[PDB]
């Protein structure tokens, strides 16, 4: 992506040399209320978001109503081109320090493109105007490490109230930009996030139900995963993200009945007997059954070994507590390690 | 071989599986998402007895997940079910942030490498015989962050001073 420039001196020489040899007319000075015009480095003479009046109009029907015409007329757009290029990356560099948000882009964007609308000087079927802001964009994303956390705070933040149309304008635009934040992370992180929140909301102390893992993935499935795949734009029956996706509701189920299963052994048993012969049919390592029972000593030494508590219910529900292990581990070997 | 004298079927095993007689294997490769492949095919001259008469295991190099391996573009494919995975496995230690170095270096701003040393070196000047190599990595026939610089170089000759 090299683009070439020619300094804003010489290409201004060259312009108002090409106006006065072809038009032969004292154009100059209204090529020179144009210039100003699409020119944001002056902020007096330039658009301001107002429309231009019958002058400028006029200009440009008459600059867009014989093979050296068209050539000349052909090194005139390139020169015309270099002049808006000269001009745009300066005052992008002018104010580079002052970018913080992604709203503060979208309105320079405008900004830049509002003589754009106006004046026709970019072709059709060259995207030579995205190409510039492309790399504009992939500076800023590689430049600005300020800018570069905003965007995702800005993210997390969008995709945890479900703003999707915004994060995917967002998407868009980090893709478009190619940095160093490729947003295959960022969608791994928001998703991870979200996915994180919502077992917490849901499955945080309801253990009457049974299969309620299958309920909770497919209720999110329902709710997000539409969306979530137009996102990506991976296809909507991507069997293996499911897989994935499922794997780690599991592992947060997981997670969650280890932090809960003091409550969950000593109060709601055996009501809650259902849920930890499912918890039985997921642990499959030393690691877990080590970490469930330093937790669970942890907590009922905490709670239960107080003097302070009587000692028949200390009695009950410590045998509550050994009836509900002995179901969960048909082994045993927990319990000795709790007896012990 | 098939134990016959067709020519060829590929064998999908585990890894602690037994290999058939080494004097009929040809060719035997590792892939796998992480560690680069590797690919060992055996001619007449050295047979697989030979290679593992030494031993009967080969090393696998890691591939490191570098901050600075993704200067600026990940060439990386970075399939979203294996970065899932990854996340996965990361949370399960974490279960069991700005901890790690690559946090740090991240944080420093410090992370192109090129970038940083072409933004020392045009400190001050702009010497010919030097502006000439500056150029030469501008016009690279094939580099990373190659846009960076030119816009870089473009900022110290023309930018605000």
């Amino acid at each position: 992506q090299i683009t070439p420039t020619r300094d804003l001196k010489v290409i201004t020489d060259e312009l108002q040399t090409l106006s006065s040899y072809i038009f032969h007319t004292n154009i100059v000075d209204d090529l020179n209320s144009l210039l100003t015009w699409m020119s944001p480095n002056d902020a007096k003479s330039n658009h301001q978001l107002r429309p231009p009046s019958l002058r400028i109009k006029n200009i440009i029907k008459v600059l867009f109503p014989g093979n050296t015409n068209k050539e000349l007329q052909l090194q005139l757009f390139s020169t015309l081109k270099e002049f808006y290029i000269f001009q745009v990356r300066y005052h992008f560099f002018l104010h580079f320090n002052n970018i913080n948000y992604l709203k503060d882009i979208q309105r320079w964007e405008n900004y830049y493109e509002f003589p754009l609308r106006y004046v026709p000087i970019f072709d059709v079927n060259v995207n030579d105007w995205a190409l510039e802001l492309n790399s504009l964009r992939h500076y800023l994303l590689n430049r600005n490490i300020k800018f570069k956390n905003n965007l995702r705070t800005r993210l997390d933040k969008l995709i945890m109230d479900d703003d999707f149309d915004l994060a995917d304008n967002l998407i868009q635009w980090l893709k478009s930009a190619n940095g160093s934040l490729s947003s295959t992370e960022l969608i791994v992180n928001a998703l991870y996030s979200k996915i994180n929140k919502f077992c917490e909301d849901n499955m945080s102390r309801v253990w009457n139900k049974r299969f309620m893992i299958m309920e909770t993935f497919n209720k999110f499935i329902n709710q997000y995963w539409s969306q979530f795949s137009k996102l990506v734009g991976c296809p909507e029956d991507d069997h293996e993200l499911t897989t994935t996706v499922f794997n780690c509701f599991e592992s947060n189920f997981l997670r969650i009945r280890t932090n809960e299963i003091f409550d969950i052994c000593v109060l709601a048993y055996p009501d809650s007997k259902v849920t930890l012969l499912e918890l039985r049919k997921i642990m499959k390592d030393f690691k877990d059954y080590t970490n469930i029972v330093t937790t669970f000593l942890s907590d009922f030494k905490k709670y239960i070994l107080n003097p302070s508590v009587t000692t028949v219910d200390a009695l009950l529900r410590y045998v509550k507590t050994i009836k509900a292990f002995l179901v969960l581990d048909p082994t045993g070997r927990c319990l000795h390690s709790i007896t012990t | 071989e098939e134990d016959v004298e067709k020519e060829e079927v590929i064998r999908e095993i585990s890894t602690p599986c037994l290999l058939p007689d080494f004097s009929k294997i040809k060719s035997i490769r590792v892939k796998m998402h992480g560690y680069f492949p590797l690919e060992v095919n055996f001619t007449k001259d050295y047979s697989a007895s030979d290679f593992f008469s030494g031993g009967t295991i080969i090393y696998i190099q890691r591939k490191s997940e570098s901050v600075f391996e993704n200067k600026a573009s990940f060439r990386n494919v970075e399939d979203i079910h294996v970065a899932l995975k990854r996340k996965a496995a990361e949370s399960k230690n974490y279960s069991r942030g700005n901890t790690t170095s690559s946090q740090l270096v991240e944080s420093l701003g410090i992370q192109d490498l090129t970038m940083v040393e072409l933004d020392t070196l045009l400190s001050a000047a702009l010497t010919d015989s030097e502006s000439y190599n500056l150029g030469l990595l501008c016009s690279d026939k094939n580099s990373g962050d190659i846009l960076d610089c030119q816009l870089e170089l473009w900022y110290k000759s023309f930018g605000p001073h």
